[PDB]
């Protein structure tokens, strides 16, 4: 399979600036042409929600605030401002081989 | 609009099997694939298997292959995941998710509440 | 909301063909009356290998779920099509050949198999010379065979049409190839027609023996089918100018518009299936490891209409409507038009054959 | 000199008997013109594994000729159908020994196809085959103008330009002290 990982576990930023997350994989991930990596935001007690899809298109329906980029085996997820929203943990998931894996989370304050 | 629905919470002295039911009401039912995710407390998601209501096909995952079954009934709508030889490693709660057929990716878009089996 | 199609399209390198154009193409139909919608996703090569194909399909069949495949290259071999045919069997993936090795036909396929291609049959072809045999009032023909496969169903073709006309065929005799035993069957044929039926290695031959003998000149029409005119721009130093042969249309249709043609027939079968049984076949998670018994695309292409034209297949993978197009060779030593296939009825140009001498 | 000739069997002990078979074959004819090599291996499960494995393991060894025998569990009858088609894209000769059917009878399908048996005792057929083989190779290197084998079946896209010369010499032979009568073939790689 391939083997997600996500750094920093913990991340505590102030509201206003920004907040990064990054999530390196094992192998590449990309399929001719088309980079699967997909975002998920989880409030506690909730089921996920999709965020980001194929690394870079955003999903409609959700706050412009959201954004992300990347390729071959590093991609990272940025978002600003900082609101009342990034507030819950977040993942990334890759569709390249069967089965699928998720990330470990990260949370944020 | 698509929804999907599922049981309430589970409690059994430890060695019994469980039952869990998922209801499509917005959609044909026999064209989407079904997928069963287990989330452990706070520290991840995994990927048991998927089923296709209109052929039957059912595919697994080895690390839970011969522990979980999973039926459907094309009548009712349901979906059925069947686990047995529970352990005290299965206090986990589960989702029944289901794609949208218009992208290249494998993504999950629509959630069930989710069900809490205890042992 | 109903779902889409996965198409995954290979195309030779030496086509002259950009990646861009592949997965831009809708854009010239503007999805057009396709019932469903189609991602496509594009690789090229440049030559197969019996390993690198295989390697290649599995490649694409891990990424994602793959409904169907185009395949057409620039390699001219048959094996590369009974390699397609085994990689269908296997997987349970509709496969179209539209140009290259895949075009070629093949009989006898595997019946577990959904591999379908863009070219004409022996049959089809031995209408069409008939047709024109028929046309420019050539009543006396003779054959002449060889021990190359195939010969036997195109002698069984060949008398089953002659003995049913308003014309009143008058063939001659039934030559055939096992100097002290064909001297006989070459000293035996005096009628001007000769369809001759043989690879190129042996038509050279076999026509330069007739030349020298006195078999070539103002009044002897040979016909060959599109076996023995093959790749052109390959002519031997001993094909007389005034041959007779038929071959697919390489001059105006594109692979613009076959792979076009190709991803609306799969459209259409794919709507077809859903429309009786609510879900849509498709391949297999993986190559590696150890039947589909419901329903198959096998049985709803028996008639597809597209854009007007009738695009459906046969009960053996042949088409109803083929591109054939009829040619000759010119004085100045290539194949030219002299006629077209439509319909069920040729269209030549000259409509009284002019005189072509051979040989200087 | 050196020349490999690939077989695919059934059980481990078929393989050394396809060995001593070659180590006789080499005591028969002679020495220091020609010598024999012996390169083997199972059958898989899989058939998509079966095809990769012949391209990866004997092609790359530079056989002449392939044998090919059925597995002792009948699950499916068209078993030498990858075989056939990865080495009949090289036009290398195979020789079936167990397999009939009228399917593989069509030469324009499969192109390199030959068979010890019509199609309407495996340690025998082996013992029989050898011999028609190894006398048509002493045969052929008499000759001029004999090219190498391929090698893999990566870099290469070619086919073997004295393959169809091979298969010509190959069918117009009669092996003399048959174990059942003198091997002949007909015009279609029968008997
Ligand atoms: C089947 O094959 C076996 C093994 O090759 C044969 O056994 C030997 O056959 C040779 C040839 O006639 C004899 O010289 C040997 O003496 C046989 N072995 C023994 C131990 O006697 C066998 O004869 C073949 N026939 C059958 C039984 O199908
Ligand atoms: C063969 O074709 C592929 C296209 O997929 C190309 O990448 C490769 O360089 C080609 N090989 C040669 C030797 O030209
Ligand atoms: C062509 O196929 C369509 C598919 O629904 C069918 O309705 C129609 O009858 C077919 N045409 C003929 C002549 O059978
Ligand atoms: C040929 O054209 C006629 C005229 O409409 C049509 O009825 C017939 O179906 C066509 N047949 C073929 C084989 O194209
Ligand atoms: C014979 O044995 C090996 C393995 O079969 C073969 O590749 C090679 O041609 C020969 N090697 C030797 C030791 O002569």
């Amino acid at each position: 399979d391939i083997v997600l990982t996500q750094s920093p576990a913990s991340l505590a930023v102030s509201l206003g600036q920004r907040a990064t997350i990054s999530c390196r994989a094992s192998e590449s991930v990309e399929y001719y042409g088309t980079t699967l990596m997909q975002w998920y935001q989880q409030k506690p007690g909730q089921p996920p929600k999709l965020l980001i899809y194929a690394a870079s298109n955003v999903d409609s329906g959700v706050p412009a605030r959201f954004s992300g980029s990347g390729s071959g085996t590093d991609f990272s997820l940025n978002i600003h401002p900082v609101e009342e929203d990034d507030i819950a943990m977040y993942f990334c998931q890759q569709s390249r081989k069967v089965p699928s894996t998720f990330g470990g989370g990260t949370k944020l304050e | 609009q698509v929804q999907l629905q599922q049981s309430g919470a589970e409690l059994m002295k430890p060695g019994a099997s469980v039952k869990i039911s998922c209801k499509a009401t917005g959609y044909t039912f026999r064209s989407y694939w079904i997928e069963w995710l287990k989330q452990r407390p706070g520290h991840g998601l995994e990927w048991i298997g998927e089923i296709l209501p209109g052929s039957g096909r059912t595919n697994y995952n080895e690390k839970f292959k011969g522990k979980a079954t999973i039926t459907a009934d094309t009548s009712s709508n349901t979906a059925y995941m069947q686990l047995s030889s529970l352990t005290s490693e299965d206090s986990a709660v589960y989702y029944c998710t289901r794609s949208r057929g218009t992208m290249i990716t494998r993504e999950f878009t629509y959630w069930g509440q989710g069900a809490l089996v205890t042992v | 909301g109903p779902p889409a199609l996965n198409i995954a399209v290979l195309l030779g390198h030496s086509h002259d063909v950009t990646e861009r154009e592949l997965r831009n193409l809708w854009g010239p139909e503007q999805a057009t009356g396709l019932p469903l919608d189609v991602n496509v996703v594009a690789l090229l090569m440049n030559r197969t290998d019996p390993k690198s194909l295989i390697t290649h399909v599995c490649d694409l069949m891990s990424g994602a779920r793959i409904h169907g495949l185009v395949f057409g290259d620039d390699t001219d071999q048959e094996a590369v099509a009974q390699m397609l045919d085994f990689i269908s069997s296997q997987t349970f993936i509709p496969i179209l050949g539209i140009h290259g090795g895949a075009s070629m036909i093949m009989a006898d396929k595997d019946p577990t198999s959904t591999f379908f291609q863009f070219g004409a049959s022996i049959q089809q072809q031995a209408t069409v010379m008939l047709k024109i045999m028929q046309d420019y009032d050539w009543h006396v023909f003779s054959l002449v065979t060889t021990i190359f496969p195939g010969y036997r169903d195109f002698i069984s073709f060949i008398k089953t049409t002659v003995d049913n006309s308003f014309v009143g065929w008058d063939m001659q005799n039934v030559i055939t190839l096992d100097d002290a035993k064909t001297q006989v069957q070459l000293k035996k044929i005096h009628s001007s027609v000769i369809l001759l039926y043989c690879s190129k290695d042996e038509a050279v031959l076999i026509l330069s023996e007739a030349r020298s003998l006195g078999l070539t000149g103002y009044d002897f029409f040979w016909i060959v089918p599109s076996l023995v005119s093959g790749n052109t721009e390959l002519i031997p130093k001993e094909f007389p100018s005034g041959l007779i042969s038929v071959s697919y249309d390489d001059w105006d249709y594109s692979l613009e518009a076959r792979v076009r043609d190709g991803l609306g027939i799969l459209t259409t079968a794919a709507s077809s299936m859903l429309e009786k049984f609510s879900y849509i076949p498709e391949a297999k998670a993986s190559c590696y490891g150890q039947e589909t018994p419901l329903h198959t695309l096998h049985q709803f292409m028996v008639n597809v209409t597209w854009d007007g034209k009738d695009l459906s297949f046969t009960e053996e993978g042949y088409q109803v409507h083929p591109r054939l197009v009829v040619i000759v060779l010119n004085k100045d030593r290539e194949w030219e038009k002299v006629g077209k296939w439509e319909n069920q009825t040729l269209s030549l140009r000259h409509a009284v054959w002019p005189r072509y001498k051979s040989f200087s | 000199k050196i020349v490999n000739i690939g077989a695919v069997l059934s059980t481990r002990k078929h393989e050394q008997m396809f060995r001593e078979a070659v180590n006789q074959a080499n005591k028969r004819h002679g020495s220091w013109k020609i010598q024999l090599n012996a390169t083997s291996v199972t059958h898989k499960p899989n058939a998509i594994q079966m095809a990769l494995s012949v391209c990866e393991d004997l092609i790359s060894s530079q056989v002449y000729a392939i044998l090919v025998s059925h597995p002792p569990t009948p699950n499916d009858h068209f078993t030498p159908t990858p075989v056939s088609y990865t080495a009949g894209f090289y036009r290398i000769p195979v020789l079936g020994l167990t397999t009939r059917m009228s399917i593989y009878s069509d030469k324009s399908i499969h192109l390199s196809f030959l068979r010890t048996v019509p199609p309407y005792n495996e340690s025998a057929h082996i013992s029989d085959a050898v011999g028609v083989v190894a006398q048509a190779v002493h045969e052929l290197l008499e000759k001029e103008n004999i090219t190498d084998p391929p090698r893999g079946c990566v870099g290469n896209t070619n086919i073997w330009k004295t393959g169809p010369l091979f298969k010509r010499v190959l069918m117009s032979s009669k092996y003399a002290d048959g174990v059942t009568g003198r091997v002949e073939f007909n015009e279609d790689g029968d008997r």
